[PDB]
């Protein structure tokens, strides 16, 4: 498997934003070992779910799927940072996921807004999905979003078990 | 459902119900819609989730389809004879206990005997004692005529069906009328079937006639290195038939050669179908048996059988080599009417040989030119 | 320290030569006796459709344009002994058997 956003857009053309959010929710639950999920309000503000706590650090997350370079979208990020602390006062870190790529100036501006708020931002740009954490470890999840014909990987299991059944009869 | 944002962000109704919970001594854990989206439900338990979130067929539907098949296959099988508003049963509890015992000590059991003797009815009595607690499935040997074994299991495979029972220690599959496997031109799907069942530690039972018994025993000893259990079921003895006659209230035939026929439960079932007023309608019984057992629908069968019987009576020989059409004796051997041994072919029951000679005399009477030519 | 020879030959006869067809056994017995009776190496037996071609594809019987022959001497010996057994069962008297 390999990251291909044309395959993604062809598969999920009725709703791209909603499916990208689920891809990030599953990867977040794998990364921070929350296998039974997280509480979420309807129309939740600022960040995508309620925060988690770990080693006295409080963490949330946010995802955006865009056709533009991130420099065109600065106002969303400023709004995100300000609207989060209004709702969840103790928040310490936000992790941000996107299909885009940007060091450049706009990143410094949005980092300053976060810094004055006291909030750390971690950026998961397109090069994150090239990582073996996505491709090699979480392969079963990645195969859902990047493959046009996911059932082909069942056929490559069926023939393999057939081969093991045939050679069981043979005596050496 | 999900709650709407007003924990510090909770709306008033939620904190009201949470307050009543605490005042009753209770903590509530809330699992709203975002639970069902999580890896525990979606990745780890996908086989369960697919039943409820999808309109396609699922593993629960596969197990249901196979249970229906088992109930349909055993519907026709008869376990007793019904006669003058009363039911007649041969006691089989000894055989049934031997089968229960063998399945504990051994993995594979072969149940064997001549045709019509009751091999499938015993399986029906096992099934009625276990269908609730234990997995129990029956397949006909006719079914393995496929290109792949996965054709029997829909869009799932054999390995899926097997994995659905991995937490059960007692679990049984029956292959019924195993001697029909000799009719298959391709035997590879059946061999893969057995390989998966042996690896996953199922218990397996076969019903077979005597002609295929050594082949089954050889295959399990040579390939899978298992020595199977063997059980044999037999016709009645004369004392047993006398006690059946006395206790259930029917008179036995006077003809010695008919008495030898009704020691087999299938033919006893036919005898009591033509019985009224303490005697049998012999002509109807004779007509039914000739047309349904010997002729069926082929002239070539009737011609072959008549020639075989007359050759035995003319040469004074038990074993003969008849000049039949090129496949008819094999069909009559598979039916169990004619027998084979290295010395030749022979006829199994005496009553049929008498009936054959009488028909042969009728034909020679129809075709004769004069009486002296007939007797010659 | 020995083989159980009668079991060895019984398994081999039933598995290799007979399989599950009576016609194969009758064909092979006829083929062995005709060679032993006529003195010929190559013979042309009277048999049912396809049986000799099936035995050739098993390698049990061999073929050249002059006729058919038996591949292994050990199987021909077993065939002749079985034919003698059959004639012993079917006799009316001893003089007929030796004829
Ligand atoms: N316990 C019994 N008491 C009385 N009659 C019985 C009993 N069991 C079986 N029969 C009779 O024997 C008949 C044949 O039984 P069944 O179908 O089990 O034979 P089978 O040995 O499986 O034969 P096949 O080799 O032809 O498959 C039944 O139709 C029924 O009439
Ligand atoms: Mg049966």
């Amino acid at each position: 498997v390999k990251p291909n956003w044309d395959n993604f857009k062809a598969k999920f053309s009725e709703n791209p934003q909603g499916n990208f959010e689920w891809f990030c929710y599953l990867l977040f639950c794998q990364e921070f070992k929350m296998p039974a999920g997280i509480f979420r309000y309807k129309n939740q503000s600022g960040i995508e779910t309620n925060p988690i706590t770990k080693d006295n650090e409080i963490i949330g997350w946010q995802s955006k799927f865009y056709d533009t370079k991130l420099s065109d979208n600065k106002a969303d990020l400023i709004e995100m940072i300000e609207k989060s602390k209004k709702a969840y006062p103790g928040l310490s870190k936000i992790i941000f996921y996107t299909n885009q790529e940007w060091d450049p100036k706009i990143k410094i501006e949005v980092d300053q807004k976060a810094y004055e708020s006291g909030i750390e931002i971690v950026w998961r740009v397109a090069s994150f999905f090239e990582s073996p954490f996505v491709i090699v470890e979480n392969e079963k999840i990645a195969k859902h979003f990047f493959s046009l014909n996911e059932s082909i990987f069942d056929l490559l299991e069926e023939k393999r078990k057939h081969t093991e059944n045939v050679l069981y009869e043979i005596q050496t | 459902q999900e709650w709407g944002q007003g924990n510090s962000n909770d709306p008033k109704i939620k904190i009201e119900v949470d307050q009543k919970a605490y005042e009753s001594g209770i903590e509530i854990v809330w699992r709203v819609a975002s639970f069902f989206e999580s890896p525990f439900v979606i990745v780890e338990n996908e086989k369960i989730a697919k039943h409820f979130f999808s309109l396609n067929e699922s593993i629960f539907d596969l197990l249901e389809e196979k249970r229906k098949h088992t109930e349909n296959v055993l519907y026709e099988i008869q376990t007793n004879i019904e006669f003058k508003d009363r039911s007649i049963e041969i006691d089989r509890r000894h055989c049934i206990e031997l089968l229960h015992e063998n399945l504990v000590q051994k993995k594979i059991v072969i149940v064997s005997g001549e045709g019509g003797v009751g091999k499938t009815a015993v399986i029906k009595k096992i099934y009625e004692a276990e269908k609730q607690y234990t997995p129990f499935y029956v397949f006909k040997a006719s079914e393995f005529k496929k290109d792949s074994i996965n054709e029997l299991f829909g869009a799932h495979g054999l390995d899926d069906f097997s994995n659905a029972h991995q937490d059960e220690l007692r679990k049984v599959i029956v292959v019924d009328s195993a001697e029909k496997l000799l009719e298959l031109t391709n035997i590879d799907p059946f061999k893969e079937f057995l390989t998966v069942l042996i690896k996953d530690k199922w218990q397996v039972v076969f019903t077979t006639r005597n002609n295929y018994l050594a082949d089954l025993n050889y295959a399990f000893i040579d390939i899978y290195k298992i020595t199977p259990g063997n059980l044999v079921i037999k016709n009645l003895e004369r004392g047993e038939l006398i006690e059946l006659s006395d206790n259930n209230g029917f008179s036995l035939p006077q003809d010695v050669r008919l008495l030898e026929l009704i020691k087999n439960p299938f033919y006893l079932s036919e005898y009591l179908r033509f019985y009224t007023g303490e005697s049998i309608d012999y002509v109807s019984f004779k007509e039914k048996l000739w047309n349904k057992i010997i002729v069926k629908n082929k002239p070539s069968r009737e011609q072959c059988f008549l020639a075989t019987a007359f050759q035995r009576a003319s040469e004074g020989q038990f074993f003969v080599s008849p000049a039949c059409d090129t496949g008819i004796l094999d069909e009559l051997v598979k039916d169990g009417i004619v027998g084979y041994e290295a010395a030749g072919y022979f006829i199994t029951h005496d009553i049929y040989e008498e009936w054959a000679l009488e028909k042969k005399i009728s034909v020679d009477y129809i075709r004769k030119a004069n009486n002296n030519e007939f007797f010659e």
